C-alpha cells in the first residue's frame, strides 16, 4: 500500500503575449533604474520554477 | 495514460512575476508588458511539496 | 541534558543583482530630497543584520 503516481508537465517556453494582454495593471510598477532598458519589454526565453 | 492529458505547474518568465505569486493565487500577477505566469492547475495543487 | 550547538553561516558582501531582477516593486519608493543623487543604483559594499 505505497506506490507510484506519474503526472507528465507540460511547460510552455519562450511563447509570445498575445495582442491583448500587453498591459501592466497600474501605472508605476515593475520599472527599473532610470538608466537602465527595462527588459520586460522584450519576448522572453527565460524561463523560471 | 487515460486522459492522454497532462498538467501545468506554477511556472513564469520572470523572478518578479515569481515573487508575488508567492502564498497562492490571491493576487497573482498572471500577465506583464510581454511576460506571462502560469498558476498550477493540477491534482497537486494545494499541496506543500 | 542542558547540552550544546553549533552552526555555520553565510553572508555575501558586494554581489550584483542579474539584470532579471534589478527591477524595483513600484515606481515611486525609496526616493531622497529632490535634489539628491539616487544612491540605491549603486554597487553595495554593505550588509546588515
Amino acid at each position: 500500500l505505497v506506490g507510484a503516481m506519474d503526472l507528465t508537465f507540460v511547460l510552455p517556453l519562450g511563447l509570445f503575449n498575445p495582442a491583448m494582454e500587453r498591459f501592466a495593471a497600474h501605472a508605476g510598477d515593475l520599472v527599473p533604474a532610470p538608466g537602465h532598458p527595462e527588459p520586460r519589454a522584450f519576448p522572453p526565453r527565460q524561463l523560471f520554477f | 495514460g487515460l486522459f492522454q492529458e497532462a498538467y501545468p505547474i506554477t511556472c513564469a518568465s520572470d523572478p518578479a512575476l515569481l515573487r508575488s505569486a508567492r502564498d497562492g493565487e490571491a493576487h497573482a500577477r498572471e500577465t506583464h508588458f510581454t511576460q506571462y505566469l502560469i498558476y498550477d492547475a493540477s491534482p497537486l495543487k494545494g499541496l506543500s511539496l
